[PDB]
């Protein structure tokens, strides 16, 4: 990995830009293989 | 008229004459600063208002101030 | 071969001198109009733009009104041209009354009395002209439909 | 004093100049000298070639005056351009350089107006000089 | 806002059908659609290529409004 | 104060009102403010320096 | 020779150094950011190349390598809406049944109920229905199967691959000098003939060789299964010569000029396909060949290394008169220096072809069953409509950045930019009496015309059974059309278009076209876009004339072209620069655009649009309302406003849902817009240092010192999120309305 | 005096209407109230406080009127 | 009903207060 283009990966948008993608695909499959959670359940 | 003040926090570096448009501002002697000069208005019937060199002073918080007052034809930049 | 040049050879004057503003044609035509035309008291200025103006005011109210599919068309049209010369009389009035100082001059337009004279010949020349333009329209059927009455 | 015979740049005619406020409140006059014939920028909208020599020119603000005197100054070098004010009845008043210094370098015999002995801070509050006529500089 | 849900619960109440503010004031759809849309229908018809009635000048006046709003921006 | 010392700065009107700057020179002369102090924050106008009395500046 | 190839070999490293350093191109953002105004400031002239250096060269070649760069995101796009038409599309479904299968190629997941959007859209298929027309485009073209779809996909990612590395060799590789880049000459002939003509001349062999045959068959009902493929139609001249026979006679009539033989393949026949609702594919293929001749003969024009040929500055030069001065002289320097010019230039024509295509697409129809897709029409015209508006008003907005930046006075005494500088003011104040006076009589005739309706005062209106203002002229120019055919075109079948006047053509029960009649309804709404084009056209010249100084800033080229004022004196100067009246131009041509695209909407859906029964009476979507509703304001809020919206508000619990919750987000931020429209920077500058005090508190303040938005970027920012909440608002509006009831 | 007797129906009159930019049809339709000229119809509810606070005829009406003009004298 | 005497005495109650208005105007114009 040349040192200049993980500085470049390191900057402020690409890491926001995956960052943000990376909760949104947490919250997509929590939501897919446990959908409908208006709740806490008990 | 327009009403233009010089404080004494002028460091006489001469870059709100320089910026003015008007001609209204020019170097005085002065014991005050290091350059040995200070600002001075003697010509604010011409002064538009502009602010320009309000906006070249580089002292913290500014040491030339316009205070906008009664508008005449020359502060009002009609050419009519 | 240039055709146009500086306003009264001055370029640093804020007009250009054009064809269509300094030709012999439209110099010719603005002073031989009233307004401009050398020799007129400004009473006589006031009754030949008065007696235009009034004279065409008719039309539009007439024709548009809306008293215009009733028989007092004209009467209700010629009415409502009186009333907007004299709300034009009343501006003139009080252009003359705040525009110029009291002075002797009298035989110029900018001058408080000639423009007194030139507001009152402007008044009677606009009921002049609004009144003959009554008469030709109650008189001539041709004008009265305007000119279906060929067909 | 501000020679009227002066002549002035070789220019077409715009329909940006001087309107009758010029002859009627005050009008504005720029002089300066070129040392040959060349093409210069109108502040009113245009171009315009000045002669080799002096040249004249009218304006209806000061402002367009001194706005020319920088271009000139930043284009050509010239900084001999003197700039004066002239009323209907024919008084000229010399507006600049004043002094025949330019106003950003220090000439003796200047006095400074509206200098004030202390920091912007130091200012009063508008309470102190409610229903008074003191200034609110002290 | 406060007239807006004055108005809509007030009109509902006294139409007999409280349950359309209860099922629609949850969302803005709710809002835009049976609050502002529906009750927009003798108001746009004041005056109308048909013929005209009492509430014309308010038919009128309400665009009239956003005439002069308009002209604010 | 000194030449390098780090100041808190009490003057009201100032940006840097009460934020510490560094002191660049202290000029000798009657200035009326010879205290040349610069910060690591830029102001509005982007300047990082400012001339303050001896009294608008308290070491830290 | 004087027309060359002169290239400089690695001019620039091919490295990754300056990836991880933000604002290396510009001296000022090298240093790095010390406010979040930096940020903005990196983001908003990273691409104004002329700003970071002087170098016309380095400009041009960033230039060229940015538009290569373009063109490979285009033709990723293209083979993306391939490839998503090849395996997420029921296009062989609908190729079966054009009039019953609603066209679909985006299929969503099932995640949080999204799934509902896979609406039924006809033959065994659940999708979102798309709109942009592509399935026309294709059956046009020929493709029958998924798999050529497939291949073309594949093409357009190996054209997108060669346009991303043709941008990195000829920047970063073989960079060509500034001398290449000054040929206009030689540039215009290889692009009119090369590019328009050999891309004409080879479209009209696709469409003569492939697309001619396959849509006869088509036309004909056979299933495209069983149609041959088109290189069977290339080899096999016996399967061509059964469907045209003239290509029993093969090349020799063409170069004998014996052309009439060709004529059942290439015709002028004009009107429309009855089967189909488009236009003839012959005169379409007669009609591409035509302008390769055209444009092959028109790429011959112009001087090159060999003598002949005409030199555009000598051309410019010699057309002078007593008017005007020098004339055109000096033009050739300004468009060969300034890439500012050529952009303005280029983004006012691109604009104006858009609108031209977007008027000749609805009243032609070009493709198969693409008339009778209403959906597609509605949205190829709103959306040419708003590129070509937009395209306009950024060639005015980059005439003016030539103007502040590039121009010269010195090389431009006494020539028509000068001349034009010289009587602005009468230009300005002329256009600005006439916009006056056609506010006047356009929008108060509705003020008028909704006060008598409102006074219940019927006979005082302006309408067809009142007061009338006939269109006469161009019910003129619509009646010399309709007798084109036979008198002045005498070998026409039919007319160009049925718009001017003919008969009803309807395929599958649906009008394909219909004469669109014009009355005073029309007159007013053609007299108001009349009103809004020459307002925006005031606005924009204003700007642009007044852009390097006037009688308030007396020096404003030296302020730049994009400044926020020059301070509150003068009386305040607020919005002087030629930016902020393009800033203002914008919203202008969103309004004009957006009465344009009312009035389309309105008038096709109650005067053309509509269904045909028996006794050939034509119901109308709307039943003919506009005659005697677009006369007043009230008219449009209640009949076309207020009774088309009920398709985007009840559309909650269905498949157009998605087009309800675009319309309340646009809803939302074009409101949201005008919180910085209307506000300043000093409010939010304290209040972030309101902000900046509690984040100092916990001792969280960051490094970079945040700052308010600049007030030109507070304008900006405002002006985007309202164009992007109006045009979502009319996208969701117009889209799920005509889905609904087309 | 008529909405006094029947409160629940009949339709409060603000103030009458002479409007010459008129046609019939709008002099016809804002004619309501049982009045045989152009009305609007109330909304500020000055009839349901007048009535409540005792005043029953046009006359104490008039009398207020009068009072009302004095004081502001 | 309200006869006209009864209104003209109200214009001639508005008139007294059209000239008390005035003067009002007057004292408070200085
Ligand atoms: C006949 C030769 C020819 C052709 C076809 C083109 C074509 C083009 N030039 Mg161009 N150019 C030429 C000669 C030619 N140029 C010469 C001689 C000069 C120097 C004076 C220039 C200088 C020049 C500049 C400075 C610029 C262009 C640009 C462009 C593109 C415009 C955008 C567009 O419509 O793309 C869509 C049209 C297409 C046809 C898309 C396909 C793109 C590829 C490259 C076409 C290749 C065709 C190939 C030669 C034949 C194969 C076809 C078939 C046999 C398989 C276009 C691809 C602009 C651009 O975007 O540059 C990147 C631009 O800024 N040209
Ligand atoms: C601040 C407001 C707010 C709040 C409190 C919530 C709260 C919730 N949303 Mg909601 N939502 C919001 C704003 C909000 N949302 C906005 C603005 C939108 C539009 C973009 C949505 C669109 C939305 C959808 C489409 C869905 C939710 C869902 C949910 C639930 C989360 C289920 C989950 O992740 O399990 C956590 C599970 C773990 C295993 C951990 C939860 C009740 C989901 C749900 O279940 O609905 C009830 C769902 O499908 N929301
Ligand atoms: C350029 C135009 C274009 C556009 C607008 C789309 C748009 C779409 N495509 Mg498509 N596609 C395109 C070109 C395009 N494609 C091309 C050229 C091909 C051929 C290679 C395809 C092949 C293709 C397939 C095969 C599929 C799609 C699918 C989709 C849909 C969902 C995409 C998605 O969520 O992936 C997002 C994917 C990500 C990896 C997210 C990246 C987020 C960031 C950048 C990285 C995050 C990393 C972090 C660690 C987590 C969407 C409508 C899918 C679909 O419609 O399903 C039914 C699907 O299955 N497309
Ligand atoms: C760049 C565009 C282009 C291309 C690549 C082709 C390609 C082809 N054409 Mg074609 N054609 C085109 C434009 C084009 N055409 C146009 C614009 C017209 C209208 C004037 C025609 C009219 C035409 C005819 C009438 C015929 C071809 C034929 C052919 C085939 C050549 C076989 C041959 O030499 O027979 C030469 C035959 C002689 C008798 C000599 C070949 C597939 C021939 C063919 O094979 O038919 C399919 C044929 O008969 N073309
Ligand atoms: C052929 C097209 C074209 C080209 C090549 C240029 C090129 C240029 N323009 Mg120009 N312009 C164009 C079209 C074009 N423009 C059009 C059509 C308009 C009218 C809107 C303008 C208006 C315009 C102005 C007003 C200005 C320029 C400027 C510039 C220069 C710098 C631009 C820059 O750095 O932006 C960098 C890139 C960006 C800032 C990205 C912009 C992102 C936009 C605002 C948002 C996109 C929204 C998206 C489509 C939808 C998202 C919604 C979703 C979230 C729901 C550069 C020379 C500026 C300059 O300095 O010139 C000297 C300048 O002041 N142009
Ligand atoms: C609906 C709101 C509205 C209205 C009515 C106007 C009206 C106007 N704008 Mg404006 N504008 C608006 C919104 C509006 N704007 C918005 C939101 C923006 C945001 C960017 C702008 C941006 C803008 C710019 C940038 C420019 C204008 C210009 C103009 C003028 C064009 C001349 C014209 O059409 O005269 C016709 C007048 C009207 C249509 C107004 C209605 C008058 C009708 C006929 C009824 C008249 C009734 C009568 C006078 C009443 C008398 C009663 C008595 C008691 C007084 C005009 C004054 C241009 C200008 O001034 O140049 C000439 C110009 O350059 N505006
Ligand atoms: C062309 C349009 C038009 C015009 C000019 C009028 C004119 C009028 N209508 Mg009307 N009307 C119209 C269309 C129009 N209508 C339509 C389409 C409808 C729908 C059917 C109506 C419905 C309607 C009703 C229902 C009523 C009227 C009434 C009136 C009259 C009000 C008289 C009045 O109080 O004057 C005085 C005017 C004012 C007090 C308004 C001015 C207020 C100013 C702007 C506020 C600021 C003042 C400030 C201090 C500056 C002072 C300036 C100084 C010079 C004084 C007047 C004759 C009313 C009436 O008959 O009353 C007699 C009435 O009840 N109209
Ligand atoms: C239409 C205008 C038209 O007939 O132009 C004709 C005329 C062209 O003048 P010349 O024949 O001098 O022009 C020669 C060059 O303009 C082109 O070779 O233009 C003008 O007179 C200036 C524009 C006046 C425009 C007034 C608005
Ligand atoms: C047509 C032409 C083609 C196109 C181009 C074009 C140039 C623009 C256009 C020209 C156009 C336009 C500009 C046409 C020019 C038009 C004007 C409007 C003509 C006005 C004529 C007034 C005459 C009749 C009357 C005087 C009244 C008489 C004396 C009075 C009798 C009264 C007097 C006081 C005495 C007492 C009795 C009474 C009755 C009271
Ligand atoms: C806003 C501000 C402005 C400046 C002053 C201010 C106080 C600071 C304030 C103003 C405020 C407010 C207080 C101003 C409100 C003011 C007044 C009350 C306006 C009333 C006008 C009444 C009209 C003229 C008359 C009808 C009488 C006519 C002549 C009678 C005929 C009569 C009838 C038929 C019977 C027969 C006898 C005759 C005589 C023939
Ligand atoms: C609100 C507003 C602001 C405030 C806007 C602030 C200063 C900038 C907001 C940008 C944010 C930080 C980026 C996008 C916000 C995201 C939704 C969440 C932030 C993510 C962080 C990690 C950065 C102005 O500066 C302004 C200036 C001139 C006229 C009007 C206005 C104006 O109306
Ligand atoms: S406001 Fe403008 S004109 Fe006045 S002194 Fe300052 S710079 Fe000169
Ligand atoms: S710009 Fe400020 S510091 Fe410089 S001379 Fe003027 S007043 Fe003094």
């Amino acid at each position: 990995m040349d040192s200049n283009f993980l500085k470049y990966l390191s900057t402020a948008p690409v890491l926001f830009t995956v960052w943000l993608s990376f909760t949104a695909s947490f919250i997509i499959e929590a939501n897919r293989f446990f959908p409908d959670m208006l709740y806490f359940p008990m | 008229s327009h009403s233009v003040k010089v404080y004494d926090t002028c460091i006489g570096c001469t870059q709100c004459v320089r910026a003015c448009p008007c001609d209204v501002l020019e170097m005085v002697s002065w014991d005050g600063c290091k350059a040995g000069q200070i600002a001075s208005a003697p010509r604010t019937e011409d002064c538009i208002g502009c602010k320009r060199c309000e906006t070249a002073c580089p002292t913290d918080f500014l040491s030339v101030r316009v205070y906008l007052g009664g508008e005449t034809t020359r502060s009002m930049g009609l050419a009519y | 071969s240039q055709f146009i040049k500086p306003y009264n050879d001055d370029p640093f004057v804020g007009n250009l001198a054009t064809p269509v503003s300094t030709s012999s044609f439209t110099k010719s035509l603005l002073s031989n109009l009233p307004a401009y035309r050398a020799g007129l008291s400004p009473l006589l200025r006031g009754v030949e733009i008065g007696l235009t103006h009034g004279y065409f005011l008719v039309g539009p109210f007439y024709k548009l009104g809306p008293l215009r599919n009733s028989d007092v068309a004209l009467l209700s049209g010629f009415f409502s041209a009186l009333g907007l010369i004299i709300i034009l009389v009343a501006c003139l009035t009080i252009y003359g009354v705040v525009s110029f100082e009291e002075t002797e001059a009298k035989d110029q337009l900018q001058t408080a009395k000639g423009w007194r004279q030139f507001t009152s010949g402007w008044l009677v020349g606009s009921v002049g002209g609004a009144s003959f333009a009554y008469i030709l329209i109650s008189n001539i059927p041709f004008l009265q439909t305007a000119g279906m009455s060929m067909l | 004093t501000l020679n009227l015979q002066i002549p002035s740049p070789t220019f077409e005619g715009s329909t940006g100049g001087w309107l009758r406020a010029a002859e009627v409140e005050e009008k504005y006059a720029i002089t300066w000298t070129s040392p040959k014939e060349q093409v210069f920028e109108m502040p009113t909208g245009g171009a315009a070639i000045m002669r080799q020599g002096e040249n004249l020119l009218y304006l209806a603000r000061k402002e367009q005056c001194l706005a020319l005197a920088t271009q000139v100054k930043n284009s050509f070098k010239i900084t001999d351009y003197k700039v004066y004010r002239i009323f209907p009845s024919g008084e000229v008043q010399y507006l600049h350089p004043k002094d025949g210094v330019f106003p950003e370098k220090v000439n003796a015999g200047r006095v400074g107006v509206g200098n004030v002995s202390h920091s912007i801070g130091k200012n009063l509050n508008p309470a102190q000089i409610k229903f008074t006529s003191k200034s609110f500089n002290g | 806002w406060v007239t807006f849900y004055w108005h809509w619960k007030h009109v509902t109440i006294w139409q007999g059908n409280a349950g359309q503010f209860n099922e629609s004031s949850t969302y803005i759809m709710g809002w835009l659609r049976d609050y502002l849309w529906l009750n927009s229908s003798p108001l746009i018809n004041g005056y109308n290529p048909f013929g005209m009635n009492s509430l014309s000048v308010w038919s009128w006046m309400f665009l009239f409004g956003h005439l002069i709003w308009a002209t604010g921006f | 104060v000194k030449r390098g010392s780090k100041v808190r700065i009490l003057r009201k009107e100032s940006y840097w009102y009460q934020d510490i700057g560094t002191v660049a020179t202290i000029d000798t002369s009657g200035i009326r403010y010879p205290v040349v102090v610069r910060f690591e924050k830029v102001s509005y106008s982007g300047v990082n320096t400012n001339n303050f009395s001896l009294d608008e500046v308290v070491e830290v | 020779k004087k027309v060359s190839i002169t290239v400089d070999r690695d001019p620039v490293a091919t490295s990754f150094e300056k990836w991880a350093q933000p604002g290396h191109f510009s001296r000022t953002l090298a240093k790095g950011p010390k406010t979040t105004t930096w940020i903005w400031n990196l983001h908003a002239d990273v691409h104004d190349f002329d700003s970071h250096t002087n170098s016309l060269e380095d400009i041009s070649r960033k230039i060229f390598s940015a538009h290569f760069g373009q063109l490979s995101i285009i033709f990723l796009w293209l083979s993306g809406m391939y490839f998503h038409g090849a395996r997420f599309s029921n296009y062989s479904a609908w190729l079966s049944n054009p009039t019953a299968v609603k066209p679909s190629a985006q299929v969503v997941w099932p995640i949080v109920g999204q799934e509902i959007l896979n609406g039924d859209v006809g033959g065994g298929f659940q999708g979102v229905q798309v709109t942009s027309g592509f399935f026309q485009i294709w059956r046009a073209s020929g493709i029958t199967s998924e798999v050529e779809l497939y291949w073309c996909a594949l093409a357009g990612l190996l054209m997108s691959g060669l346009m991303i590395f043709a941008g990195w060799f000829h920047y970063h590789k073989a960079a060509p000098k500034l001398e290449w880049f000054q040929n206009a000459e030689s540039m215009l002939n290889h692009h009119l003939s090369g590019l328009l003509g050999l891309g004409c001349l080879s479209w009209a062999g696709h469409q003569i060789h492939i697309s001619l045959p396959v849509n006869k068959l088509l036309d004909a009902g056979v299933a495209p299964q069983e149609i041959p493929l088109p290189h069977e139609f290339l080899v096999n001249r016996d399967l061509m010569a059964q469907l045209y026979p003239s290509f029993s006679k093969g090349l020799v009539p063409f170069f004998t000029l014996n052309w009439s033989e060709y004529s059942d393949f290439l015709t002028f026949k004009g009107g429309l396909n009855p089967v189909t609702g488009g236009l003839w594919l012959s005169d379409t293929a007669h009609h591409h060949l035509a302008l390769a001749v055209l444009f092959i003969v028109a790429g011959h024009m112009y001087r090159t290394n060999w003598g002949i040929g005409h030199s555009m500055k000598e051309i410019l030069e010699a057309h002078k008169g007593p008017f005007t001065g020098e004339g055109h002289k000096g033009l050739y320097e300004i468009l060969t220096t300034s890439w500012h010019a050529q952009l303005a230039i280029n983004l006012a024509m691109m604009g104006s072809v858009s609108i031209i295509v977007a008027h000749h697409m609805y009243a032609m129809p070009p493709y198969p069953y693409i008339a009778t897709d209403y959906p597609t029409q509605l949205s190829i015209f709103t959306h040419h409509m708003w590129i070509g508006g937009f395209c306009v008003v950024g060639g005015a907005a980059h005439a003016g950045i030539f103007m502040v930046r590039d121009y010269n006075p010195a090389q431009n005494y006494n020539n028509l930019l000068d001349r034009v500088i010289r009587h602005r003011d009468a230009i300005i104040s002329h256009l600005n009496w006439i916009c006056i006076f056609l506010g006047f009589h356009s929008f108060g005739l509705y003020i008028h015309n909704d006060t008598m309706r409102a006074l219940g005062r019927t006979q005082d209106m302006f309408s067809d059974t009142a007061i009338q203002l006939k269109p006469v002229f161009a019910q003129w120019v619509q009646s010399i059309h309709t007798l084109a055919p036979g008198n002045t075109t005498p070998n026409a079948l039919a007319t160009a278009s049925y718009a001017f006047g003919g008969d009803v053509v309807a395929v599958g029960n649906k009008v394909a076209m219909m004469p669109i009649s014009l009355g005073t309804a029309d007159f007013m709404v053609h007299h108001i876009h009349a009103f809004t084009i020459h307002v925006t056209v005031l606005i924009l010249l204003k700007g642009v004339l007044f852009s390097r100084n006037s009688r308030l800033i007396p020096d404003k080229a030296n302020l730049g072209f994009r400044f926020p004022c020059d301070g509150p004196g003068r009386g305040g100067t607020c919005q002087s620069s030629a930016w902020d009246s393009v800033f203002l131009g914008l919203f202008w041509m969103y309004n004009c655009i957006s009465v344009v695209i009312f009035h389309f909407s309105w008038k096709m859906q109650s005067d053309v649009w509509g269904t045909v029964q028996a006794d050939g009476t034509v119901t109308h979507i709307t039943g003919g309302n506009f005659a005697q509703s677009a006369i007043t304001i009230n008219g449009w809020l209640r009949d076309f406003l207020w009774a088309q919206a009920s398709q985007v508000i009840q559309s909650y619990g269905s498949a157009l849902s998605a087009y309800g919750l675009i319309f309340l987000g646009a809803h939302f931020i074009w409101a949201f817009s005008l919180m910085f429209l209307f506000s300043g920077r000093g409010y939010w500058q304290e209040l972030i240092e309101s902000i900046v005090w509690a984040h100092n508190k916990l001792n969280v303040a960051p490094a970079i010192q945040p700052r308010a938005l600049s007030i030109t970027q507070g304008r900006a920012v405002g002006l985007a999120h309202y164009l992007l909440g109006g045009i979502g608002t009319t996208w969701a509006f117009f889209l799920a309305r005509i889905i609904s009831v087309g | 005096e008529q909405w006094v007797l029947n409160p629940l129906k009949v339709k409060p009159i603000a103030h009458a209407i002479w409007d010459p930019h008129f046609g019939q049809p709008a002099v016809k339709a804002f004619t309501k109230g049982g009045v045989s000229y152009p009305v609007n119809i109330a909304t500020s509810g000055v009839y349901h406080w007048w009535y409540t606070i005792g005043m029953r005829s046009n006359t104490d009406l008039y009398a207020g009127s009068l009072f009302l003009l004095f004081l502001a004298g | 009903m309200i006869s006209d005497t009864q209104i003209f005495i109200a214009l001639i109650l508005a008139l007294v207060s059209l000239v008390l208005a005035i003067r009002l105007g007057r004292a408070l114009y200085q």
